[PDB]
């Protein structure tokens, strides 16, 4: 989507790919954990995402 | 999910005249032309198509 | 049965009719030990009453009361509630603080209040603001009796909303007003109905405290129940012309019917427990030195006098008769809306505001604003039968349709909008902040002069 | 100058005591110009006699303190509620000293009653506390009541959002009943054995006598239950091994009567501190009216703050109970109420007792079974869950993938294709 | 160095720190005209994009019923004060005491 | 005035079964009641039409 | 420590790497010392040669997603937060017993 | 009629401090109401005049 | 520390100009001093390539 030429389009969309999400990793203990959750399925639930 | 965003009140009042019990309903209704359009998941109306 | 009547000082309501409530009532007179003592008390202390308990309780074996209230005591009605856990007989309850809401009545009392519950009460309130559409919204509640079951099912309602009411985060006071944390908890409100839960003197007191700091605005809306404002006929001071109160003492609607169609449930469940069981005079004998066949349990439908008078299961009336007030601007509770069986009918369904609230606040907030139907600027849609909510992105508008083609009489239908202009009218209005008055056009289109006549 | 305090108590020997108690509070508590005088109700068994002696020393005496000083009435009501109730036309505070249960405790239900006696509420924060130390989480509920089983269940949802967590099982019921042996059947088949009872002493007989009958007085049934519990019959149907709790000083009477005595005058004192204080009238003769300063000594009552007291720091919290109460950990070893731990404040005191189990040994035994059969529910989802009817009975069909791989199916039970 | 100066450290301060959202506090003190003025021109010609709470004025000795409230609408990080010494003991006195 | 929850939330939550095994719609109705696990799925929306 | 006692539990010590659709780290604007308002700062401890171990704390500027993702839970969460660089280098490898 | 008499010391022998009460006379003076006078009515904004 | 206008505007504020006959981009910002007209060109904006 920056390719000066657009001469590169990979193979497929992740179909023979391992196909895994992006998360944050928080220290084993803390509180935040649930609030973080609830921001994220918030921010991906209402099209902001 | 869209009962809960801000502009899809239209579209909701549309989707609760005709709720369908199972999904093989609306396989059925949309094959008979009693339906038009199907908001599903993706990868299994790829592999029903 | 025998039943006794004894009242206070309310209506200014004479006991001959009282004494004369026994010929022409009851004609078909099933029950042949039935009559009535009628008299009358000058003072509301409960030890009185609690005497009169004792002397009328062996006095020939009465098993009945009628009592009503004209002062704001609810105390007296949980004093009557623990007799009736005594005595063990039914005993009625009729206005004033006989009958006001107390917390959380219990089985082993057969004391019985007319009226609905503070829940119900909401929900008409709720049904108010639902058909003025007024969905941003205030809560504050101090530490009055009754206060966990009525918040509770605010938000039960708050997060059950069709609607999506706006419900401000509750107010509270643990105390009286302290003028340091109190104040600060007051101007944190910047929604339309502000609603107050505490007793009477205690709602002066805040109404006061509002005025004194300019929140008895005509945006800021007040809507009080029966048992926050207390006394029809007592109107203190501080309160802004055209606050909103429901009630059931109405003036047309006396104490007098009351109380008839009160005996009229007594000698109907007498009959009806007559024709199933044989002993029914069963009371205690004598207050000094200390469970089979009663009416607690037993008269959950009753229709009498063709009106609905039957018994909910925590003691109240299933439907009663409900009174929405204002207030003018001559300082009178004038009655505007009435209850129907099932729903709410409202007369006003155009809304006066009374503008009288202060030395001065005008009407500059608000805007005559008429327009035509375009389809991609003003689309026009019915309201919902099934919600009677027009849904929060659309916005109400009223149009005065004529019924014939040569008449002069024209009702007022309620449509749904959106649309283009209904956004641009929105996004004004959230960045001048200002208030719309939206309405239809009924001559026709744009504009022509027509010989002088546009 | 002189000010009655209306008490409901009979012995000579307590009224002595709080006449000295008394003559303590106006002795050293500054050059205010009061004297004190003492009232006092005795026994009588018929309630309405009692309310009616009651309103007529409290109309006639113009008192300010009022304290309830009977628990053990021969009426099995237990109903101190008429005083409150006619104190409540002036709101006056009546300051008791008997019941324990959460429907007195309601500021809306009793209109301005406070005390210093705790309910059960308390005893499930001390619960609440014990599972802290011992690091459990799964419960089951079993409480007989609903009027003061609400706000058990309101409590303990409170301590659930202090865990920021949930139980597993809540129940109640109709007392009187006997089959309630069910519930606890179906309480069996969960993941926790810990028990938590609040009953009347008739419901803990029954269901002792069902845990006697349904072998629920074996290894690792972790028992809890309170004050009503460990009586009557009930007492001599526990099991050996159950834990009890029991607040220090409450059933010795003169010295929370001595607590109560130094909180209301240090309370009076306060008060009349300051200017335009008002009292009580007499309701016989012309005052219907409520008393004006009601809030107000609310307001100087609930917020009065105390650093003395026989049985510690008293302390009066958001419904008007005892912060931080002491208690003991009892256990029942052969018959015999045995002590094993005590519990102060935020911290338990176990002392050098042993804490035998109703099990094995002394240790805490864990409950939570290690769970090896799970339940799948599911829906006949159409790319997910393919539903064939069976061949002959039961048996499924053992065809192969395009691959050679062989579709191994599950024997599920469906329901109908509509249910209504 | 002025006041026009010494607000414009303190303004480089805040710059090289990156804290936009700030308030302002102004008693009637001497120079409080200038001052704001220039906070004014600063701010408000700035490219940076400074995130400016409106200026919450004392008058005389509070009141603790609509000062308190003028305080309590104070949600920012930066609190700028303006006042005398002994006014800005009584100031932090009333800050501690409301958190 | 409650809504509760029917179906299989209905029944896991009353203790009816353990495990729902099911393309389970993660979001943040279901969040704010139980907790949850990582996706197995990574699946979109779209429309079926003729 | 303000005070003798004070919860400051919010404080959230933050490391990323740099990731060309989601972590753009880039220079401050060299003509007013000023990171541009959508970007948020950042601080990188260069060191001064490959001899020694201590250095300094370059200052520079950060937009992307997960900086977009950051503010809009600092928005939502309403935490307060430190961002920095780390130097070992990539995401994460243990080298025996030694991330 | 009010309290906290106040009273300016003597700044010329052995008084160097500040009158703290300035902002009190201020509230005094600035806050005062008027229905009588010869020239008429005085009555005070936030500067004081007339 | 303060900003001005200038150009057309610096031009016709000193009084040297009486009527700024030009089909300006009518802005929120020059209209929040001085008064314009009604716009009679209806007119976008467009990128120039080759
Ligand atoms: C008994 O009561 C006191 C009441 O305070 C409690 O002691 C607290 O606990 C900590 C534990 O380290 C002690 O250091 C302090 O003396 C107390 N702190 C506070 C804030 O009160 C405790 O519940 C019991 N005694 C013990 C074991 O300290
Ligand atoms: C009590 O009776 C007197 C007349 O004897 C009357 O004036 C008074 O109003 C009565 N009291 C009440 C509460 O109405
Ligand atoms: C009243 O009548 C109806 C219909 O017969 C029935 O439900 C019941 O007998 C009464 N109402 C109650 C208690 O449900
Ligand atoms: C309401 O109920 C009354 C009494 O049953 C009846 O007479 C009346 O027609 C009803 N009105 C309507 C239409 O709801
Ligand atoms: C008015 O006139 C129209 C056309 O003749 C007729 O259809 C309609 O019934 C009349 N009634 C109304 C709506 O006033
Ligand atoms: C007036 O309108 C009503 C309602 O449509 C209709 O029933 C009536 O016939 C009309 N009047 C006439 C005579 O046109
Ligand atoms: C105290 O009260 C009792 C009972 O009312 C009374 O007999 C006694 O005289 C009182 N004593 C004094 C003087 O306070
Ligand atoms: C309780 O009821 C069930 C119903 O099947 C019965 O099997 C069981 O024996 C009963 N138990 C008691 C305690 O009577
Ligand atoms: C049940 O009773 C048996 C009797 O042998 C005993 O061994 C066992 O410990 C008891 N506990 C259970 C498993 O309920
Ligand atoms: C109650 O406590 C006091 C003080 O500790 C003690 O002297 C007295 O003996 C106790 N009384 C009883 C009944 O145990
Ligand atoms: C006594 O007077 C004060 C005003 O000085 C006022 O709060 C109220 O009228 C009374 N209550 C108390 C004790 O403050
Ligand atoms: C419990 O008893 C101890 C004895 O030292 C005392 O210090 C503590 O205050 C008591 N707790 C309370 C508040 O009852
Ligand atoms: C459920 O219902 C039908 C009704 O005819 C019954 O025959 C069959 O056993 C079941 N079938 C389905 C759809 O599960
Ligand atoms: C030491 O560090 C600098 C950058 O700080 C760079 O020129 C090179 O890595 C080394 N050279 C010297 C001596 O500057
Ligand atoms: C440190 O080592 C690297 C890699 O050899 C090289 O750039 C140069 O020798 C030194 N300078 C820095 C700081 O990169
Ligand atoms: C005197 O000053 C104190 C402290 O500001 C204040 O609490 C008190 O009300 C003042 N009294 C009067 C009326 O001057
Ligand atoms: C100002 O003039 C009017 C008209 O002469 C006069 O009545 C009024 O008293 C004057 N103002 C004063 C002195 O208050």
């Amino acid at each position: 989507g920056r390719d000066e030429g657009c001469k590169l389009v990979t193979i497929g969309s992740g179909y023979i790919f391992a196909t895994t999400g992006y998360g944050i990793a928080l220290q084993k203990g803390s509180p935040w954990k649930r609030q973080i959750d609830l921001a994220l399925l918030q921010f991906v639930g209402d099209g902001e995402m | 999910y869209f009962r809960r965003q801000v502009e899809l009140s239209t579209m909701y009042r549309h989707m609760e005249k005709h709720n369908y019990e199972s999904a093989a309903e609306a396989i059925q209704a949309v094959r008979d032309n009693k339906l038009h359009a199907f908001i599903w998941d993706s990868a299994v109306l790829e592999f029903e198509a | 049965l025998n039943i006794a009547v004894l009242l206070g000082h309310s209506h200014d309501v004479t006991e001959r009719e009282l004494r004369n409530l026994w010929g022409p009532e009851q004609a078909t007179g099933l029950p042949l030990d039935v009559n009535v003592v009628a008299l009358l008390m000058n003072r509301t202390d409960p030890k009185s009453l609690i005497t009169h308990v004792c002397d009328l309780m062996s006095g020939a074996r009465i098993h009945g009361l009628v009592f009503g209230d004209d002062t704001d005591q609810e105390a007296v009605a949980q004093m009557l509630d623990f007799i009736s856990s005594q005595t063990f007989i039914p005993i009625l309850g009729i206005s004033g603080g006989a009958s006001m809401i107390m917390a959380d009545k219990d089985p082993t009392s057969t004391f019985f209040q007319f009226g609905a519950s503070i829940q119900q009460q909401a929900t008409v309130m709720l049904k108010i603001m639902q058909d003025y559409d007024w969905h941003v919204f205030s809560l504050v509640t101090t530490i009055f009796p009754g206060y966990r079951d009525f918040i509770s099912f605010i938000k039960t309602t708050v997060d059950n909303s069709f609607v999506g009411w706006d419900m401000q985060n509750v107010i509270t006071l643990d105390t009286s007003f302290e003028d340091a944390k109190t104040q600060v908890q007051l101007k944190k409100i910047h929604s339309s109905v502000i609603l107050l839960y505490c007793s009477k003197d205690e709602a002066v007191l805040i109404l006061s405290e509002a005025r004194s700091l300019g929140l008895t605005g005509y945006d800021f809306f007040w809507i009080v129940p029966s048992l926050v404002s207390g006394n029809t006929e007592l109107i203190p001071k501080e309160f802004p012309s055209g606050l909103i109160s429901v009630s059931y003492d109405d003036w047309d609607y006396s104490l007098e019917a009351r109380v008839r169609d009160g005996l009229g449930i007594l000698t109907t469940a007498a009959s009806s427990m007559l024709e199933k069981f044989s002993y029914i005079p069963e009371a205690k004998a004598s207050c000094y030195g200390q469970p089979l066949h009663t009416l607690h349990q037993f008269m959950v439908n009753v229709t009498w006098d063709g009106k609905d008078l039957s018994f909910t299961e925590e003691g109240y009336q299933v439907h009663p008769r409900l009174v929405v007030i204002v207030l003018n601007k001559d300082r009178e509770w004038e009655k505007v809306g009435k209850w129907e069986n099932q729903t709410l009918s409202l007369r006003h369904a155009v809304w006066p505001r009374y503008k009288s609230f202060s030395d001065c606040e005008p009407d500059d907030n608000h805007l005559s604003i008429v327009t035509l139907e375009e389809a991609p600027f003003v689309i026009v849609e019915d309201i919902d039968p099934l919600t009677e909510t027009c849904v929060r992105n659309t916005v109400p508008c009223r149009k005065f349709v004529k019924i014939n083609n040569s008449t002069n009489e024209g009702m007022n239908v309620k449509k749904c909008c959106k649309g283009f202009c209904i956004d641009i009218l929105k996004k004004l209005s959230r960045t001048v902040k200002f208030t719309y008055d939206l309405y239809l056009v009924t001559n026709g289109k744009h504009g022509k002069k027509v010989n002088n006549v546009w | 100058k002189i000010v009655n305090i209306g008490a409901v108590l009979s012995t000579r020997k307590h009224e002595q005591m709080f006449r000295e108690a008394v003559n303590q509070a106006n002795k050293r508590h500054g050059s205010w110009k009061i004297q004190l005088n003492a009232t006092s109700v005795t026994h009588k068994p018929n309630a309405i006699q009692m309310a009616l002696s009651v309103c007529e020393d409290l109309i006639s005496s113009q008192v300010y303190a009022i304290l309830v000083s009977h628990p053990p009435t021969p009426n099995d009501h237990f109903t101190p509620t008429p005083v409150s109730y006619t104190a409540g036309f002036y709101r006056i505070p009546v300051l008791g000293l008997t019941t324990r249960m959460s429907i007195y405790s309601d500021k809306s239900i009793h209109l301005s009653f406070l005390r210093t006696v705790p309910p059960y509420s308390h005893q499930s924060s001390v619960w609440f506390e014990m599972m802290r130390v011992y690091n459990w989480n799964h419960i089951i509920l079993l409480v007989s009541d609903d009027h003061e089983g609400r706000a058990a269940q309101k409590r303990l949802e409170t301590l659930l959002e202090e865990r920021e967590s949930k139980a597993e099982k809540v129940l109640q019921f109709d007392p009187g009943t006997k089959n309630v042996t069910a519930l606890l059947m179906e309480a069996r088949e969960l993941e926790a054995r810990v028990i938590i009872l609040s009953a009347s002493e008739d419901d803990a007989a029954t269901v002792y006598r069902a845990a006697a009958m349904l072998n629920m007085t074996g290894s690792g049934y972790v028992w809890l239950v309170g004050e009503r519990e460990i009586s009557g019959n009930a007492l001599r149907y526990a099991p050996d091994g159950i834990i009890g709790l029991q607040l220090i000083n409450g059933k010795n009477e003169s010295a929370h009567i001595s607590d109560a005595v130094g909180v209301v005058a240090q309370a009076v004192h306060e008060l009349l501190e300051k200017e335009n204080i008002t009292d009580p009238p007499r309701g016989c003769v012309g005052n219907t009216n409520i008393w004006k300063t009601g809030p107000l000594f609310k307001r100087v009552l609930m917020s009065s703050k105390y650093a003395d007291g026989v049985t510690g720091r008293v302390e009066f919290n958001e419904d008007g109970d005892r912060k931080f109460a002491n208690y003991s950990i009892m256990n029942l070893q052969n018959r015999k109420l045995v002590q094993v731990g005590i519990y102060n404040g935020t911290h338990v005191i176990p002392n050098d007792r042993k804490i035998i189990w109703p099990g094995g040994e002394t240790e805490k035994p864990r409950g939570y079974q290690m769970s090896t059969r799970l339940k799948i529910v599911t829906i006949h989802q159409e790319p997910f869950v393919y539903v064939k009817p069976t061949m002959s009975d039961g048996t499924c069909k053992e065809e192969f993938t395009v691959n050679g791989d062989p579709v191994k199916k599950v024997i599920c039970t469906g329901p109908n294709d509509t249910s209504p | 160095a002025s006041i026009q100066q010494q607000a414009t450290v303190m303004l480089k301060i805040m710059q090289d720190y990156d804290w936009h959202v700030f308030s302002l506090v102004t008693t009637i003190f001497p120079g409080y005209r200038d001052f704001i003025s220039f906070i004014k021109t600063t701010v408000d010609n700035s490219f940076v994009g400074w995130d400016m709470q409106n200026v919450i004025t004392l008058d005389t000795s509070f009141e603790d019923a609509k000062t308190q409230v003028q305080l309590k609408k104070i949600h920012s990080s930066v609190i700028l004060l303006y006042c005398s010494k002994d006014e800005a003991v009584l100031i932090l006195s009333e800050a501690r005491s409301l958190g | 005035n409650k809504k509760e929850w029917n179906g299989m939330m209905g029944e896991l939550l009353s203790g009816q079964a353990d495990m729902i095994v099911a393309p389970l719609t993660i979001n943040n109705e279901r969040a704010q009641y139980i907790e949850f696990s990582k996706p197995f799925k990574y699946q979109g929306l779209t429309i079926l039409v003729k | 420590s303000f005070s003798d006692c004070e919860p400051d539990d919010n404080h959230l010590s933050i490391v990323t790497l740099e990731e060309a659709p989601f972590v753009i780290v880039e220079d401050i604007d060299p003509l007013t010392e000023t990171c541009v308002r959508n970007t948020v700062p950042c601080r990188k401890f260069v060191k001064i040669n490959n001899s020694t171990n201590e250095g300094m704390n370059v200052k520079k500027c950060c937009k992307g997603f997960c900086i977009d993702i950051l503010k809009k839970l600092s928005r939502t969460v309403k935490f307060t937060y430190d961002l920095y660089l780390v130097t070992n280098g990539k995401h994460g490898k243990k080298v025996n017993n030694v991330w």
